[PDB]
């Protein structure tokens, strides 16, 4: 019915508290001293205790996860009704802020380099039977070269949808899931309850690689009706209007692709990628 | 009309008993997220609704230039506006207060409502458009029952329109549920105009005859008696599927030619603003006499 902390391999002795890091759907993130770590403090409502339990098999799962491309789970308590999760700090800027900075040059070398390692840290997880379900570049680290994943596999305890009959939509979400996901989206759909996949993961990847090189989200303009509609049907852009080539172009059509076994896997996927000029 | 004209006049000198708003001036009065609040500087009962944005300044100054354009548009057939300011993370719209609210409840309060009265709703419509398309070269964007208001007076007004192209872009989530106004050329991306807004109005006009969302249509047990689905579902039929009809036996020829002109689902086809404007049903329905204060007083309960 309880966590504790000293259940980890991570010797603890004490947790110092700082400033909150920022704001987020999903409980508060605050700086933290162990090093410096980051703490992330989430609330249960003491009810769905069976959903809770299966939160802790899952959080029994990061523990045995230690990848140089994944953030460091270093520890969990769990004193309902308060959570924490513990994680090593990460230093630098989120990939959302490196992609929107006009100070900072994106050329195709290092945008595949970027996505590599991105796919690397995923294929590790996949590996490992964990689905991130919520891969997006405010969950990716870049400090000068080291790129890191974040905040995998919390989408499922998150919460993050909760007015009556009418489903909340931020602007990023849409256009990183899949069309089978898109198709069952609904005023009181849950996120326990939709169907991830390694391939809707592979998606979102997809997603992420189109933003590395048009530095914006795709269907930027249009509203979220649109989009719905829109990726459910299966029309997705592409990138020559800005001029790639199809060697970049082709990786979307295959992350994109609207039949799930028609998408690669991440080894696969890094196959790929090593193959561009 | 000559009465319009004192009125809105009348709306010109309560314009300056205020210069500028902040958050102290008001006392929140009752819940309608929007408020009805109480004016302290200046006697008004006045419209208070806050918009939550966490973004930094420079844009926000952006945000309050194109929505002092406000102030310049005025209309006996779209919402007067007092100012906007920011404060403490929201951004806030004053506007007039209409004791009658939106179109939405008050079909919720009756059971349906009446083809007279439908008629008078349109033609108020179609002129407000035409002014803001005609006048200030914008569209509504989202014209639906909810965004259309009435009054004791007998006036109705458009209200919640695009004017700040960066208000859009600003607001960070948006909330989708199982009624859509959308027209289908707006769902499949393609260009769109005022048009949209013509299908909106057709959409929410059938739904207040009839008393129910017209997506999916009833079946024939649903349709006597009044006299489950997913998203995507609902969008995919929008825009393969006929669009909903009236039923032929209890509306007259001229309402039901009225509304199918409004749901053509080519916009090219699919009746303007001023095709409308001399269509038979509002020729009609403007030759007539109704009490509009009447039947919301009686039926609301004002
Ligand atoms: N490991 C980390 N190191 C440093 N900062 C972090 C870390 N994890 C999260 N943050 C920051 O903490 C804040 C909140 O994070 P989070 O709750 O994950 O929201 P988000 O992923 O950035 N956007 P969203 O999930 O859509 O609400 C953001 O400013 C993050 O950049
Ligand atoms: N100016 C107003 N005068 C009177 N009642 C109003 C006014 N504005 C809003 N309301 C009422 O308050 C409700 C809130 O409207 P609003 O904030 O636009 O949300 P909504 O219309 O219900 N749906 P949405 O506009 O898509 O968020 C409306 O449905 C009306 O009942
Ligand atoms: O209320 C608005 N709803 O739009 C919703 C979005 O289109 C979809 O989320 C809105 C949008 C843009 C804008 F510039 C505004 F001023 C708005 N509000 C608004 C406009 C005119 C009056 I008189 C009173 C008002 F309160
Ligand atoms: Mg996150
Ligand atoms: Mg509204």
């Amino acid at each position: 019915t309880s966590i504790f902390l000293q259940e980890w391999d991570i010797p603890f002795e004490q947790l110092e508290i700082g400033e909150l890091i920022g704001k987020g759907r999903f409980g508060q993130v605050y700086h933290g001293r162990w090093g410096e770590v980051a703490i992330r403090l989430i609330d249960i409502e003491r009810d769905n205790e069976d959903q809770l339990k299966a939160f802790k098999r899952e959080v029994m799962a990061y523990r045995q996860t230690r990848h140089e491309n994944v953030v460091l789970f270093m520890g969990a308590c769990m004193s309902p009704p308060h959570l924490a999760i513990i994680t090593s700090l990460c230093k630098g800027r989120t990939l959302y802020s490196v992609v929107r900075d006009a100070k900072i040059v994106l050329d195709v070398n290092k945008t595949r380099q970027i996505a590599q390692e991105i796919v690397k840290g995923m294929g590790y997880l996949h590996a490992k039977g964990i689905l991130h379900k919520d891969l997006k570049s405010k969950n990716v680290f870049y400090d000068n070269g080291k790129v890191v994943i974040t905040d995998f596999g919390l989408f499922s305890i998150s919460g993050v949808l909760q007015r009556e009959d009418k489903l909340r939509i931020q602007n990023g979400w849409l256009c990183h899931l899949a069309p089978e996901i898109i198709r069952q989206l609904s005023p009181d759909t849950e996120e326990d309850k939709l169907p991830f996949s390694k391939h809707s993961d592979v998606f979102a990847l997809g997603t992420i690689w189109y933003e590395l090189h048009a530095r914006e989200w795709p269907f930027k303009t249009q509203p979220a009706e649109a989009i719905i509609w829109q990726m459910g049907t299966g029309m997705k852009p592409n990138l020559s209007q800005i001029g790639m080539g199809k060697e970049i172009s082709d990786i979307l059509l295959f992350c994109w692709a609207f039949e799930q076994e028609e998408r690669p896997t991440f080894t696969k996927l890094m196959d790929m990628l090593e193959k561009l000029p | 009309d000559e009465q319009q004209r004192k009125r809105l006049e009348a709306f010109l000198t309560q314009k300056q008993k205020v210069g500028e708003l902040k958050d102290d001036d008001f006392e929140k009065i009752s819940e309608l997220v929007v408020f009805k609040v109480s004016h302290k500087p200046s006697g008004l009962v006045m419209a208070r609704k806050l918009i939550h944005l966490e973004i930094k300044p420079a844009i926000r100054n952006q945000i309050i230039r194109e929505l002092q354009v406000l102030h310049e548009c005025n209309s006996p057939y779209i919402v007067g506006f007092y100012g906007a300011f920011y404060s403490d993370g929201e951004i806030s719209i004053c506007m007039e207060h209409m004791d009658g609210g939106s179109l939405d409840q008050v079909l919720k309060k009756a059971g349906r409502i009446p083809e007279q009265i439908l008629g008078k709703v349109s033609i108020a419509v179609i002129k407000g458009l035409t002014y803001l398309r005609e006048k200030h070269k914008i569209m509504h964007r989202d014209v639906k029952p909810s965004n259309i208001l009435v009054n004791s007076r007998g006036e109705i007004k458009l209200c919640d329109f695009g004017v700040s192209g960066q208000l859009i872009d600003s607001m960070a989530n948006s909330f989708v549920g199982t009624r859509s106004y959308m027209s289908p050329e707006r769902l499949q991306g393609t260009h769109y105009s005022v048009q949209s807004d013509i299908w909106s109005m057709g959409l929410s006009l059938v739904e207040m005859a009839v008393g129910r969302y017209p997506i999916p249509p009833p079946d024939a047990k649903e349709l006597e008696l009044m006299f489950p689905m997913a998203i995507f579902e609902l969008l995919d039929y929008i825009v393969n599927e006929p669009p909903p009809k009236l039923p032929s036996a209890v509306f007259s020829l001229e309402f039901q030619d009225f509304v199918n002109k409004c749901l053509i689902k080519n916009p090219a086809e699919r009746a303007d603003l001023k095709q409308l404007m001399v269509h038979a049903f509002i020729k009609r329905s403007d030759a007539e006499e109704v009490d509009f204060a009447g039947w919301l007083c009686s039926t609301i309960g004002l």
